[PDB]
């Protein structure tokens, strides 16, 4: 099983630089072109350039040469992208792709992407609000439940409900930013059959800031 | 120039149609083999982008047969073939060869009939009063088409300041849309008035779907 396995989240300040990683595993390493890629939204996917692990042979967009450094180390398996001189043009999810030959020619095996942040904003956790319905006749057959989450920074957040158990009806909305501060949020419907005679909880991680919180959803009054 | 240009930007279509997608380069692109290195990827939200054609006409394992590619010298097509409601995203064109350029990208969107929003509203938590702020929530989920207006009522009074809205990206088993709308006011502002109301209105009617409570539960 081919895998490309990315760093996690960066949030850096305007200026500076940043190094993630690309860890390969399930084929010969140093017999591909490795290549990254950038999504910043609003521009689409932008080819930033490749490097030959076997001996580190680089190849870079006219765009970003002086502004990305590709390495890699072969007894780690590893390959890695530096960015200098950040600004907040480079926010985006950064992407790391393997380039097949044989049984295929281009790009066929991706990493999950690092994102990251540039900004002198101070890193906040996520305040998360549990929603209740506010009266019980605003409940009927089904129920529609829900966790805010505010003040956050940098993004992102992820959220599931009942450890995952619970995926069927639910709406996880894309973040707003407001003056520094992250704000989404995410519904769920379920029986009223289920709640609140079953326990619900919404799980919300910020690995941005090392940090988890996990809501039960309890009726008011 | 070799520039790779889509056409065109945003491809509604409605389920069952043929799709089809344009990408040219400002140059001819064969390789010196013969050969022309030109893929389709496709990215959906939430996920990394993922190889569906490799020079210009091969299927990549797992891609269904209703995606076929063709073209030749600065002419290239990807041709959906009876689309269905998980195909919707954004499709890149993608020149492999000497400096590797993508293509500006096709957002794929599903037309279907109008759908009305089930609406759902919150009060703020014990917990967010406790610090000294008050966000009234309102959910308006599964409608179509996408485009909705929320309207927030304090007391039967219209209020348009300090709302955050948010939209889901089309589903991909219903094509319909969701939104959220967050009033966010000092625990203070709240507690001066007792009826909160959340009204959308959508084509689905002349009448707005409202949806409220009272502090007084």
């Amino acid at each position: 099983e081919v895998q490309l396995q990315q760093s996690g989240t960066v949030l850096a300040r305007p200026g500076a630089s940043v190094k993630m990683s690309c860890k390969a595993s399930g084929y010969t390493f140093t017999n591909y072109w490795m290549h990254w890629i950038k999504q910043r939204p609003g521009q689409g996917l932008e080819w930033i350039g490749t490097i030959y692990p076997g001996n580190s042979d680089t190849t870079y967009s006219q765009k970003f040469k002086g502004k990305a450094k590709l390495t890699a180390v072969t007894s780690t398996s590893t390959a890695y992208m530096e960015l200098s001189s950040l600004t907040n043009e480079d926010s985006a999810v950064y992407y790391c792709s393997r380039r097949n030959y044989g049984s295929s020619y281009a790009m066929d095996y991706w990493g999950q992407g690092t994102s990251v942040t540039v900004s002198s904003a101070k890193t906040t956790p996520p305040s998360v609000y549990p929603l209740a319905p506010g009266s019980a006749a605003q409940t009927n057959s089904m129920v529609t439940l829900g966790c805010l989450v505010k003040g956050y920074f940098p993004e992102p957040v992820t959220v599931t409900w009942n450890s995952g158990s619970l995926s069927s009806g639910v709406h996880t909305f894309p973040a707003v930013l407001q003056s520094d501060l992250y704000t989404l949020s995410s519904s769920v419907t379920v029986p009223s059959s289920t709640w609140p005679s079953e326990t619900v909880t919404c799980n919300v991680a910020h690995p941005a800031s090392s940090t988890k919180v996990d809501k039960k959803i309890v009726p008011r009054d | 120039d070799v520039l790779m240009t889509q056409t065109p930007l945003s491809l509604p279509v409605s389920l069952g149609d043929q799709a089809s997608i344009s990408c040219r380069s400002s140059q001819n692109i064969v390789h010196s083999n013969g050969y022309t290195y030109l893929e389709w990827y496709l990215q959906k939200p939430g996920q990394s982008p993922k190889l569906l054609i490799y020079t210009v006409s091969n299927r990549f394992s797992g891609v269904p047969d209703r995606f076929s590619g063709s073209g030749s010298g600065t002419d290239f097509t990807l041709k959906i073939s009876r689309v269905e409601a998980e195909d919707l995203g954004v499709y890149y064109c993608f020149r492999g060869s000497h400096v590797p350029t993508f293509g500006g990208g096709t957002k794929l969107e599903i037309k279907r009939a109008d759908a009305a929003p089930t609406v759902s509203i919150f009060p703020p938590s014990s917990e967010q009063l406790t610090s000294g702020g008050a966000s009234v929530v309102c959910f308006l989920n599964n409608f179509y088409p996408k485009d909705i207006n929320v309207k927030w009522k304090i007391d039967g009074s219209e209020r348009q300041n300090g709302v955050l809205n948010s939209w889901t990206d089309q589903d991909s088993k219903d094509s319909t849309y969701s939104m959220s709308s967050t009033l966010t006011l000092t625990k203070d502002e709240y507690e001066r008035h007792n009826s909160y109301t959340c009204e959308a209105t959508h084509k689905t009617s002349t009448s707005p779907i409202v949806k409220s409570f009272n502090r007084n539960e």
